RNA sequence: CAACGAGGAAUUCCUAGUAAGCGCAAGUCAUCAGCUUGCGUUGAUUACGUCCCUGCCCUUUGUACACAC
């Protein structure tokens, strides 16, 4: 077992870990996750 | 410090003492030997003598005097 | 968020695993679990490990889903460790064993703390240099 | 020292619908950043020639007289 | 170069903001664009116009649009004006001296309101970004962010120190301890917006979308979570459109309270409520019919202790408000309304009947405005100017002194021009009809009906004047006489398509004309005889204007550029692309090539005609700019815009291992200090009490950062990276490493912060005694023997601790693994198929092998 | 009754058969004899570390399969 993505969609899933859910970040980390999304896409 | 004139004492290890000593030896005799009677067969004697026993007549160890007296003073 | 700034951390945890906010329930599990080893059979505070005592199936399969995704760090796995044995502790086996998915999780979770546990007790072996040192120590005179 | 392409765009930075600006502006990058068209000497106590534009004026001034002949 | 500024702006009294009643009725401070004028409403005379100290247009103006002034906001006692911009500035002035004392740019977005607060001193201030930011005003300083709204400020009430209510642009309105500035209490008010807010202490009031008004009773010593504001029942409007500004009074006299509701439309809903007496004696009646039911009824309370009242409507789409009240019979209420006017109403009511069947107005400000966009402007030789509206406000103000000495009422008109002596006014209407008026005596010399077939779009004289052109969306072109002071149609042009500017040249030889057809004709007047035909622009074509030596023409249109043609041949120069949305209109310096473009995106630009630059880029105006005319000599230009305002232009470094020594360092000495303090207490609490030591402060970093030494030791050690971990510990000298050896041994009894840096206390702290052995079992002192143990002890309890729930999970997972399989795995006795069927039902991994 | 007794400020290049000294031949379709290219003879001093300065470059999911971090 590795921790792949979330099997919902207002949850965010680290590889590392840490479960994240949208409802409960900040608009500050929402954009800097969706910025990181953008960089691991980009590569 | 970008060029602020300030020097700070260091130790020197056995190989750069042993180069800086026969460099300091052989360049004290060939200044020694510049325009004088004698030739750098005896300037160089004369220094190997000096510093031999450590007269503080020698170039050499007057060089090391004044290296030695400059990291005391700025340590 | 009233209970997380305040405290206050049992009704906090079901409020987090009703919500299903994944980081704040590790956050109030951490706090609870660091707090508990604080102060001074129980492991959390007896009111939040009975609040863990009485949550049903689903529930209960989602904190170990949670469980099992923090189990894969070796930095939030202590807390896993403390949530897990919990479950275990106040819980049926034979309950906790019937609940349907409840193996395909467990099976996630029996490999990682065995890497967990020889890691850990590879700390334990080499912590003997500390033993080794007080006896030169002490041979000084 | 610093990169010539550092300092281009440091230049280009500071210069920044008109056009003669532009035009202001484009030639004097290009010989400012067009080194190979003076030649330097050093001063022993400096641009001391055009060699290109010196030599176009003294090649087509031999043109124009070849064609004249 | 002898470039342009700006002289003047006027044509504005009521703009897009708020405004503020001041007590001598009274005056009134509200906004212009970007800056804000003080009125008298007694007389209307403009008492003040307090504006930037900088002209818009000059050296140092910045490119891009002013800031528009969005909030007004008074302190009436101490004498301030704290106004709000739209880049989200805030700038608090004296209105003695009328200069800036404070500038507060904070925001990101523009700003919806501002508060005073604790009178003086303190001011909050929301905006579109979901942001609000108390700031003091003793110390030019942002205090605190209120940060948890969504969406944009609609209102907020504040006492003093410890609680603020706000609600926004979403859903939402949230209460907020100003203590801790943590949100304290979320409710969805209504399912849209919440566009209301106002509250007399017990009862607070909102309104969202759509007629539905919201009762809540806020307790603020309450003490559940859900709670501290309670809501307490809905009632409706008679408008169906966002209620958005809700505010009370109590009148004295005997007690009372009333508040009004401003609608989008037209209309202000005003309220009296009532009072505990009738409360108590309503209660009954509707309690009427003897409880469960009763109970239902006396639960569905709004209606009951509010009152209607006189519903305030106004002709225009109303804006902002603000009252006052004495007697409870004079309820005098200000208005300012979209179309620019501000209005003062009062109501009158005597206790029981408002003795009107509708509000009546007792002022009105309406003078040196306009009601709508001016589709047309104009000058005359150089003294006056002519400004042509919508609803018939032909104003002709003057230059000298900005006020509209002379208006009319003439129609939907869209052109007009002067004549050629002054003192008379030619305009055309968009419906089939033509006007003249005059400045000295009354409005109509005569209209002609039926000027046109359709919508006239353009007209223009000839330079003597005698003789007029006008182009009409009828598909035709006409030519006036006049006779007398009467206009003489004698010849008329029909074309293929929709004409919709005309231009004669400067010495009568050329009538260009432009045509919906995207294309623009040059005829010759003394034959109509079809010179040039210009074509190629693409779009449908705006204003032309020749030169003054009769040599090159300029053409306008909505494809984004102007177009530069040589009327000689019929040439074309330049194709220059200004202008990001449509260029409105374009005109000639009287003796110069130099031309001015206006255009759709609230731009005026300067260009020559020679090298085509642009020569100046002025950013006055706010929106769409209609129109503009050059003064006939010299050359200053006027502008007027969709803002409604009308404006002049004239003339003028360690690293880890030494970041971890200097860590260990202070953070030791802090601790053996501590414990020196300690000593030092026992022994004067074990001894003669006649002395002790002072005070050990702690440290500046330590408590800069709010950290115990441990917890600074912990991070700093924790930020240094684990490439270089082995060299920072490998860096660092003995007396650091048994400085090290302390900070550990003080760690592990703070068994918080032992659990949760484990690993790294362990990984650390080997390495160091792994590297410093030698020297370490060499040392001679009881003291860090003794430390040496503990941490051994306390460090392996920790470690041991934490591998016994390891194992005891391991065995009961696999436990519960187990009899999960013993209770339902499958029955095959047989080896060969019982390995088969784990064979199949195993866990497979596909890997990429090389061969 | 002119220059000059190892060449100022600055500046460039250089790590083992290398720097430098020394002579002897050739003259190879371009280049070179106001010299160029070969060939041997003699042959060191000091770095061989470091990113502290000056710069240039690379990466910022670990992916590639375990163990470990």
């Amino acid at each position: 077992y590795n921790v792949g993505k979330a099997e919902k969609d207002g949850e965010i899933r680290l590889k590392n870990g840490v479960a994240m859910s949208k409802e409960e970040l900040t608009r500050e980390d929402k954009n800097r996750l969706r910025r990181a999304l953008k960089r691991k896409r980009s590569k | 410090g970008g060029g602020a004139a300030r020097r700070q004492a260091v130790d020197v290890s056995p190989l750069r003492r042993v180069n800086q000593a026969i460099a300091l030896l052989t360049i004290g005799a060939r200044e020694a030997a510049f325009r004088n009677i004698k030739t750098i067969a005896e300037t160089l004697a004369e220094e190997l003598i000096n510093a031999a026993k450590g007269s503080s007549t020698s170039y050499a160890i007057k060089k090391k005097d004044e290296l030695e007296r400059v990291a005391k003073s700025n340590r | 968020q009233n209970y997380m700034s305040k405290g206050d951390w049992t009704n906090a945890f079901l409020l987090a695993m009703t919500l299903d906010h994944p980081m704040r329930l590790f956050n109030v599990l951490k706090r609870a679990l660091g707090e508990s080893r604080s102060r001074q059979e129980v492991i959390f505070n007896e009111e939040l490990d009975q609040a863990i005592s009485i949550l049903n199936d689903e529930q209960l399969i989602l904190l170990m889903k949670r469980c099992r995704d923090w189990n894969t760090n070796a930095k939030t796995h202590t807390i896993a460790q403390r949530t897990i044995r919990c479950i275990l502790m106040h819980h049926n086996i034979a309950k906790l064993s019937e609940i349907p998915g409840m193996v395909k999780i467990v099976d996630a979770i029996i490999p990682y703390t065995q890497r967990h546990f020889t890691r850990v007790d590879n700390l334990v072996e080499q912590s003997y240099i500390l033993d080794y040192a007080l006896v030169e120590m002490d041979k000084l005179f | 020292a610093g990169s010539q392409l550092k300092n281009l765009k440091a230049a280009l930075k500071a210069r920044g619908y008109d056009r003669e600006e532009k035009k202001k502006a484009i030639a004097e990058i290009r010989e400012e950043f067009n080194p190979f068209e003076i030649k330097a000497a050093r001063n022993k106590r400096i641009a001391v020639g055009k060699p290109g534009i010196s030599k176009q004026i003294g090649e087509e001034q031999r043109k124009r007289a070849f064609e004249a002949r | 170069y002898q470039r342009f500024e700006q002289a003047a702006a006027f044509g504005v009294i009521a703009s897009n903001a708020n405004c503020v009643w001041i007590p001598a009725p009274g005056q009134l401070i509200t906004s212009a664009l970007e800056d804000v004028n003080i009125w008298d409403i007694k007389t209307g005379d403009l008492v003040s116009k307090l504006s930037d100290g900088l002209p818009p247009g000059a050296s140092d103006a910045r490119g891009a649009k002013p800031a528009e002034c969005t909030y007004l906001e008074a302190h009436k006692d101490t004498d301030l004006l704290a106004v709000g911009y739209a880049d989200g500035v805030i700038k608090v002035w004296d209105l003695m001296s009328k200069t800036v004392l404070l500038n507060f740019n904070g925001h990101k977005a523009a700003i919806t309101l501002l508060q005073f607060d604790g009178t003086g001193t303190r001011l909050i201030s929301g905006s579109k970004d979901s942001n609000i930011i108390v700031w003091d005003l003793v110390g030019e300083v942002g205090l605190y962010k209120l940060r948890s709204h969504k969406d944009s400020i609609t209102g907020f009430w504040c006492q003093g120190e410890d609680w603020l209510i706000s609600t926004s642009k979403d859903g939402m309105i949230k209460l907020w301890d100003l203590k801790t500035h943590q949100c304290i209490e979320t409710h969805i008010a209504h399912t849209g917006e919440c566009w209301g807010l106002a509250v007399k202490d017990d009862l607070l009031i909102t309104t969202g979308t759509d007629s539905q008004v919201k009762i809540w009773k806020l307790d603020i010593e309450n003490d559940k979570m859900g709670g501290k504001l309670t809501e307490m029942g809905i009632f409706e409007k008679q408008s169906k459109q966002r209620g958005l500004k809700i505010e009370f009074i109590t009148n004295s006299s005997d007690k009372t309270s009333f508040f009004y509701i401003q609608n989008a439309d037209k209309t202000i809903e005003t309220f009296r409520i009532r009072k505990e007496e009738e409360i108590a004696r309503g209660l009954k009646k509707r309690e009427k019919r003897l409880l469960t039911e009763e109970e239902i009824a006396k639960s569905i309370y709004s209606s009951f202790i509010l009152h209607p009242f006189q519903t305030i409507r106004s002709l225009y789409k109303i804006k902002s408000a603000s009252w006052t009240t004495v007697s409870s019979s004079k309820l005098e209420l200000v208005l300012t309304t979209s179309s620019n006017t501000i209005e003062y109403y009062s109501i009158p009511y005597e206790k029981r009947d408002p003795t009107s069947p509708a509000p009546l107005k007792t002022h009105t400000i309406e003078l040196q405005g306009q009601r709508t966009d001016v589709r047309s402007i104009d000058i005359s030789d150089d003294n006056k100017l002519l400004a042509t509206a919508s609803n018939g406000s032909l104003k002709i103000w003057n230059i000298k002194t900005h006020k509209c000495i002379r208006t009319f009422e003439c129609g939907y008109a869209l052109t007009c021009k002067f004549l050629p002596g002054g003192l008379l006014v030619i305009l055309g209407t968009r419906n089939g009809e033509l006007q003249l008026f005059d400045l000295a005596s009354s409005s109509l010399l005569d209209t002609i009906e039926d000027a046109h077939d359709a919508a006239i779009w353009s007209l223009d004289l000839t330079s003597d004047g005698k003789r007029l052109v006008t182009g009409s969306a009828d598909k035709t072109v006409k030519f006036w006489d006049f006779k007398v002071l009467k206009l003489h149609h004698d010849t008329t042009l029909e074309l293929t398509d929709d004409i919709l500017c005309v231009r004669v040249s400067p010495d009568d030889r050329y009538l260009a004309i432009s045509l919906l057809d995207n294309t623009v004709k040059v005829f010759f007047l003394d034959s109509m005889k079809f010179y040039l035909s210009l074509y190629g622009h693409k779009l449908p074509v705006l204003s032309i204007d020749i030169s003054f030596d009769s040599k090159m023409i300029i053409t306008s249109s909505a494809d984004k550029n102007i177009k530069i043609w040589g009327l000689d041949f019929g040439d074309c120069h330049k194709s220059l692309f200004a202008h990001q949305d449509s260029i409105m209109n374009v005109k000639f310096l009287p003796q110069s090539h130099n031309f001015f473009s206006c255009s759709k995106d609230a731009v005026v630009k300067y260009w020559d005609g020679e090298k085509f630059e642009c020569i100046q880029k002025l950013y006055a105006h706010q929106s769409e700019v209609w129109a503009l005319a050059v003064a006939t000599d010299g050359g200053f230009v006027v502008s007027s815009s969709h803002d409604h305002s009308i404006r002049i232009w004239e003339e003028t470094s360690l690293k880890a291992g030494e970041r971890l020594m200097e860590a260990l360092d202070l953070g030791i000495a802090e601790i053996e200090g501590l414990e020196a303090y300690n000593r030092d207490m026992k022994l004067w609490q074990r001894k003669k009490l006649g002395e002790a030591p002072i005070k050990p402060q702690g440290n500046a970093v330590l408590i800069a950062v709010n950290k115990t030494p441990e917890q600074y030791i912990m991070d700093t050690l924790l930020r240094i990276r684990m490439s270089q971990l082995e060299d920072a510990l490998m860096v660092m000298p003995f007396s650091y490493v048994l400085k090290f050896l302390k900070f550990i041994d003080t760690v592990m009894q703070n068994k918080t912060l032992l659990h949760s840096h484990l690993p790294l206390i362990c990984k650390n702290l080997f390495f160091i005694i792994k590297f410093n052995h030698k020297e370490l079992v060499s040392q001679k002192n009881e003291e860090l023997k003794l430390q040496i143990n503990r941490v051994k002890t306390e460090l392996r309890s920790a470690l041991k601790s934490t591998e016994d729930d390891l194992g005891f999970n391991v065995q009961g997972l696999k436990f519960v693994k187990q009899q999960w399989n013993l209770r339902h795995n499958y029955e095959f006795v047989d080896e060969y198929d019982q390995q088969e069927k784990e064979s199949n039902s195993a866990r497979k991994r596909v890997f990429g092998t090389v061969i």
